């Protein structure tokens, strides 16, 4: 009962400007 | 007019190339040092996935090491877990180490991973 | 087992390594163009460009952090690129679609030719 | 007379394993 799931939110920080 | 052009898989495809270049260590400016194991890595997708790392080299006076000894608790299988996401955007888990990819990804810094192993752990 | 990929990953990093360079972090060589510099990473240089590969590749050449291209070569064909290889987004006019396919052709980013190539017929 | 192309065919070289 394994899976493999594609997931478009954010994944790591965001270095800032 | 002006004109613009967005490739889709441009970031995936450098992406792509940034890990083979870690996998023939061209370019490699760091060693991680996870107790027993060693860790060959550019310092630049290091910082850019990572809030410890990032941290660590924004630092003047550790911007320019090249090598970095984490914390001894923090065991190499999930280290590595982790490294392989930064270079390939894939997390692979199990149930018998996603406790350590979570540790390991607090310990990094990394909330996002920290989440989606949060989120995981509901669902078992 | 289960595995989790994540699809905005590859241009969250891309952002960030963009974020980097215009703060001017990590950068590691000079690209000079005419009277022009242009900082950057090298790893990004080498992962868009088949000459910054060979170059960076060379032995002779590896641990250098000045590169002086061609003095033919256009400042603005080459910030387009650089900009195209840090944002996945190439800013084109047709006043400047043959300097950026040049500089192209020279950079050896057969791919972002071969786009240009399209439109012109197009 | 003017347009924005979403492509999403290969952009770089690919660096050999
Ligand atoms: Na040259």
């Amino acid at each position: 009962p394994g899976g493999f799931l594609c997931w478009d939110g954010r994944s790591i920080h965001e270095i800032p400007r | 007019p002006d004109s613009q052009i967005q490739f889709t898989r441009h970031a995936s495809d450098v992406l792509l190339n940034l890990n083979r270049l870690r996998s023939r260590d061209i370019l490699t400016d760091v060693v991680i040092v996870v107790s027993r194991e060693q860790f060959r890595a550019h310092k630049t997708v290091l910082m850019a996935c990572s809030g410890l790392f990032y941290s660590i080299f924004t630092d003047q006076l550790k911007r320019n090491l090249s090598v970095i000894n984490l914390d001894p608790e923090i065991n190499p299988e999930g280290f590595n877990i982790l490294l392989d996401f930064m270079y390939t955007s894939r997390l692979n888990l199990r149930e018998g180490n996603i406790m350590a990819v979570m540790a390991t990804a607090m310990y990094l810094q990394m909330e996002h991973v920290v989440d989606t192993c949060r989120k995981f752990i509901k669902a078992s």
